[PDB]
């Protein structure tokens, strides 16, 4: 097993909360403990509670004390937390693992991780996709090297998938991590390089897809002077 | 509020007969001459301790007091009795599903059974494990505190429940006065008549005339003097000495060198 | 997250930052490609019956408990977590690892905004710096030439699968109307790979 | 159930052989102290305890009045006059599970040892060093109940084993669990041999006028001996006048 079988987007509104689920191997509830932490994307973790599946009694962190409620199946070590006092500023990632077992297990450390919970979560709405094709041109040149990209903005939830060429064009690619704008709504950059001989006459497309909506777009870079 | 306790509380400590006896028994009993505390219904059934255990008693033809609750929590949140007595008819519960928590009514629950110038008397106690009641009814000359005199009460029933208890409360309907005494470990002498019914008791405890009963096994006393203990005086501290410096073992070399 | 580069083949040792009190045993540490699922790689600590055997140990100094990585492999470079017990289960945020390079300067392009962004609403400039390396690249932009940045949204990649760089979309985000007011969007660019600073223009009407 | 939360099953108002208990070559020990398990059979009980739970083959031992050890320390303290039997069997073939039974789990810390009987199912973060416990661990201090974790590959006294404690009573308050043994006729005025409800004895089973009160059911003598019975079939009061005796 290993990957504990974590819920992924969680996607919600501040006021409320959501029981985040995972998966542990069939018996492990008589063997080890579940515990839980929260880490901001690209950012640091920190340790959030715990479950003893043998009694099914839980504890939390104090920053976490009312604001997470964790409880599991003893009859499979299916795995639950209710996020139970959620906020925009609560979009985290959220993560658990098979732990403990105090001085008859070997160390006490933990082995299992889960798959991760991005609980993607704003005070504003679902949105589709805004789309920019950022124009190839003697400004988007070094000598014979060039690139160009795409930005793509004011949407909810992430992501939006951008490839180039439906990702035949790989040369130089890097999509960029998101920003979550003021707006509530998250936006993104990606790009591509060439050589700056074909500025005009190599096939330039962002291929992109808001699959939180099924939204999809093919659309051919507009090649340009300056 | 308080009253004196007179002679109450005596109860049959087993189901042995005995007849024309003075015999001596240590048992959890209501000590002479303690304070009871005294109740008049208003608002009158707050929860009270349990302690050891209970001595009850209320001055009822009319039973307006219908019975009790006892346990820890005793609002069922764990296992915890429920008594009710039609007058001398007796219906209990053990539950943890939820009891109807109010203590009235207006004109996992491993066990159950079945079965004013006149006062209403029990004991409760938990010993062993099996919860024990025992009981009068008796006619009362006067109403406003318990009788100045000697009775002595037989068991109703002896019950396998094992609960944990520490606190009680009791159980009214309208649209009554009672007392509330507390067992203490004691040693009593208890008189056993001809027809077998204990009919006189002295707490051994109470005073050096009572420790003289008990020492005589007996209610007269004779004019003399008695020995009913040692005195002694208990220790007021516990003191330890040692030299101002302590080594530490060397059990890696005496008890284990770098060959055995 | 605080950073060390290495070469493939070069020997790890990083501090526990959870290592405030000492603990009477470390418990392990996790690795992390970033925000995913973490992974052990140092376990049962403060003892060596210790973590994945083909690497790694974990008592290289007996409070920091260094993430001690015994020969850096090209999928060791990660950034980790580190945890300990004494009544304690906590995480620090360790130290991470990058593969090392030779300087390299940022290869600077600038891109329009798409003209679809200039009627939609935004000139979202591109400034891509691509491929530098240490990551300390600079950008302002020439906002009719006063110098501006963080108006310039400034994403940066993960270190590059390829060459082990960085890239940089410096990205100043005027709204239309701004774009309106406003006329010339020359970007600055300074790196230790530069001897002098180098732009690219973009201007409204080009 | 796990040994430091011990099952209690209370008999009362039922009869049964102890053969078909100590007849049995399923039972790996049969250990009695108080009582000698062939004459059971003689006797009845105020009430018996089925005090019951799985150990390893190791602690069996342990379980004993005047004992002292893992399971007599944190887990089932028998009383050092503890009265009954004490049957064990193998269970590895029942109780032991392919990656082990963890579900069976013994206690190894309290902040003090068990009293007789002394049931106890907490769980609180023991601590098993200086440090304060935190409400978690690591390490320093520790979760209280070790698990066997039973495995059918384990050696013979690291296997489970079944084991029933019959904790019996006897009280002042009469017998209630009766032995196989058939009942007979009342036989008054005549020496005669006597087993009332478990009283064993011998005397001149008389008719009496004497008022013993509904729940009364024993009379005793000045000596702490039994003067009168009521039958337990037929409720009449008789006194056992003394077996006929003198010197010659």
């Amino acid at each position: 097993q290993v990957q504990l079988v974590q819920s992924g987007a969680e996607v919600k509104k501040p006021g409320s909360s959501v029981k985040v689920s995972c998966k542990a191997s069939g018996g492990t509830f008589s063997r080890y403990a579940i515990n839980w932490v929260r880490q901001a994307p690209g950012q640091g973790l920190e340790w959030m509670g715990r479950i003893i599946p043998i009694f099914g009694i839980a504890n939390y962190a104090q920053k976490f004390q009312g604001k997470v409620t964790i409880t599991a199946d003893k009859s499979t070590s299916t795995a639950y937390m209710e996020l139970s006092s959620l906020r925009s500023e609560d979009t985290a990632v959220y993560y658990c693992a098979r732990a403990d077992y105090y001085y008859d297990s070997s160390g006490y450390f933990f082995d299992y991780w889960g798959q991760g919970t991005l609980v993607t979560v704003s005070s504003a709405s679902t949105k589709g996709p805004s789309v920019f094709p950022l124009a190839p041109s003697s400004k988007s040149t070094s000598g014979g090297t060039a690139a160009l990209g795409c930005l793509v903005k004011d949407y909810f939830p992430e992501p939006v998938t951008v490839s180039w060429n439906s990702g035949a064009l790989t040369s130089g690619v890097h999509t960029f991590p998101a920003v979550l704008q003021s707006s509530g709504l998250y936006s993104l950059s990606s790009v591509v390089t060439v050589p700056s001989s074909s500025l005009g006459t190599q096939t330039y497309i962002c291929n992109v897809n808001h699959k939180p909506s099924n939204t999809k777009v093919d659309k051919k870079v507009e090649p340009k002077s300056c | 509020a308080y009253t004196n306790s007179f002679t109450r509380g005596v109860y049959y400590p087993d189901k042995v007969f005995r007849s024309s006896v003075l015999h001596s028994t240590q048992d959890l009993f209501l000590p002479f001459f303690s304070n009871v505390t005294w109740f008049h219904a208003i608002h009158d059934n707050p929860v009270l301790p349990f302690n050891d255990g209970v001595y009850f008693a209320s001055t009822e033809k009319s039973n307006i007091i219908r019975g009790w609750i006892f346990g820890t929590t005793l609002d069922s949140k764990t296992q915890s009795l429920l008594i009710v007595n039609n007058a001398t008819n007796v219906v209990i519960k053990v539950c943890e599903f939820q009891f109807c928590n109010d203590p009235f009514l207006g004109v996992n629950c491993t066990f159950e059974y079945v079965s004013f110038k006149n006062l209403r008397e029990f004991v409760f106690k938990n010993i062993d494990g099996y919860f024990k009641i025992y009981s009068k009814h008796t006619p009362i000359n006067l109403v406003r505190d318990l009788p100045q005199g000697f009775s002595a009460l037989e068991p109703l029933v002896d019950l396998p429940i094992g609960i944990n208890i520490t606190r009680f409360q009791t159980l009214l309907a309208l649209h009554a006065a009672y007392y509330v005494g507390y067992l203490q470990p004691r040693t009593f002498l208890l008189k056993y008549n001809e027809n077998g019914t204990i009919t006189d008791a002295v707490d051994c405890a109470l005073d050096p005339l009572s420790e003289t009963k008990c020492t005589l096994k007996s209610f007269t006393v004779e004019k003399g003097i008695y020995q009913t203990s040692n005195f002694r005086v208990q220790p007021t501290e516990s003191i330890v000495r040692f030299p101002n410096i302590t080594n530490l073992c060397p059990f890696g070399e005496v008890f284990n060198a770098t060959r055995f | 997250p605080g950073t060390l580069s290495l070469s493939p083949g070069e020997r790890a040792t990083l501090s526990c930052r959870a290592s405030q009190s000492v603990s009477s045993s470390y418990l392990a540490w996790y690795q992390q490609k970033p925000g995913q699922t973490p992974r052990l790689l140092i376990y049962g600590a403060s003892s060596r019956a210790t973590g994945i055997p083909a690497r790694f140990s974990g008592s290289g100094s007996g409070t920091n408990f260094t993430l001690t990585i015994s020969r850096l492999e090209p999928e060791d470079f990660a950034v980790y977590y580190c945890q300990q017990y004494s009544s304690s289960r906590t995480f620090g945020q360790g130290t991470k690892v990058e593969i090392k390079r030779t300087v390299a300067a940022p290869s600077v392009f600038i891109f329009p905004p798409s003209d679809e962004q200039l009627k939609s609403g935004t000139a979202s400039v591109v400034c891509l710096l691509n491929n530098f390396y240490p990551r300390e690249a600079k950008v302002q932009w020439k906002v009719d030439n006063a110098l501006q940045s963080g108006n310039s949204q400034e994403s940066v990649t993960e270190q590059d699968s390829k060459d082990s760089t960085y890239s940089l979309s410096s990205t100043l985000t005027l709204s239309k109307a701004d774009y309106e007011k406003h006329k010339v969007y020359a970007c600055e660019v300074t790196h230790q790979g530069l001897s002098s600073p180098v732009t690219k223009s973009f201007n409204r009407g080009e | 159930a796990s040994v430091y939360a011990w099952n209690r099953k209370r008999i009362s108002n039922c009869v049964a052989d102890y053969s078909v208990l100590y007849n049995s070559a399923s039972f790996s020990t049969f250990k009695c102290y108080g009582v000698s398990p062939t004459k059971l059979n003689d006797l009845c009980f105020t009430n018996v305890y089925a005090d019951s739970f799985v150990i390893r083959g190791d602690e069996v031992r342990q379980i004993a009045p005047g004992q002292t050890g893992k399971i007599a320390d944190y887990n089932y303290k028998l009383p050092d006059d503890f009265t009954g039997c004490v049957i064990a069997w193998n269970s590895n073939n029942l109780d032991s599970k392919v990656g082990g039974n963890y579900n069976y789990l013994y206690r190894l810390f309290r902040k003090s040892n068990l009293k007789p009987f002394e049931r106890d199912i907490s769980t609180e973060i023991y601590q098993a060093g200086s440090t304060p416990c935190n409400g978690v661990e690591g390490f320093n201090c520790y979760f209280p109940l070790q698990s066997y974790g039973f495995q059918p590959t384990n050696g013979v006294g690291y296997q489970p084993y079944r084991v029933v404690v019959l904790s019996f009573e006897l009280l002042h308050a009469p017998a209630t669990v009766c032995g196989p043994k058939k009942s007979t006729n009342l036989v008054k005025n005549k020496c005669v041999n006597f087993n009332f409800n478990g009283l064993t004895g011998t005397g001149v089973l008389t008719e009496s006028n004497k008022k013993f009160l509904p729940f009364q059911q024993f009379g005793r003598d000045i000596a702490d001996t039994t003067d009168a019975v009521r039958d337990p079939q037929t409720l009449e009061i008789l006194d056992i006048t003394p077996c006929s005796f003198g010197g010659v």
